[PDB]
């Protein structure tokens, strides 16, 4: 799967 | 310092679907950078392999600076990537205790043999 990471 | 466009791991304008295929069955720490799907929330998308899945990370460019979040303190995408080859991404997100280990290179071409 692809997951967009919260980098904040 | 080298330009983004010649960086082996920069693939420019390829799709999220193409990256999936490039990262299929790869080891943790395998990565490449492409242009963002859309335009209004980050210029580039770093995709890395972790736990058999793909982690997508926006790279921002504002006011002559680059980074993953404010404050942006890197001078180029190359400098940012190079920094995290030897430094874990954990300081941004607990799920990313991993380094940028193995670039998917656009120069690394394998030859299918014809008899």
């Amino acid at each position: 799967t692809n997951e967009y990471m919260d980098m904040k | 310092n080298m330009s983004l466009q010649n960086a082996e791991w920069y693939w420019g304008d390829i799709s999220r679907e193409e990256v999936n295929e490039k990262l299929r069955d790869t080891a943790d720490g395998t990565f490449l950078v492409r242009d963002a799907s859309t335009k209004m929330h980050g210029d580039y998308t770093l995709t890395l392999r972790k736990g058999g899945n793909n982690k997508l990370i926006k790279i921002f460019h504002r006011d002559g600076k680059y980074g993953f979040s404010d404050p942006l303190t890197f001078s180029s995408v190359v400098e940012l990537i190079n920094h995290y080859r030897n430094e874990s991404l954990a300081q941004y997100n607990p799920k990313l205790d991993v380094k940028l280990l193995y670039p998917v290179s656009k120069y690394q071409q394998d030859q299918v043999v014809k008899e």
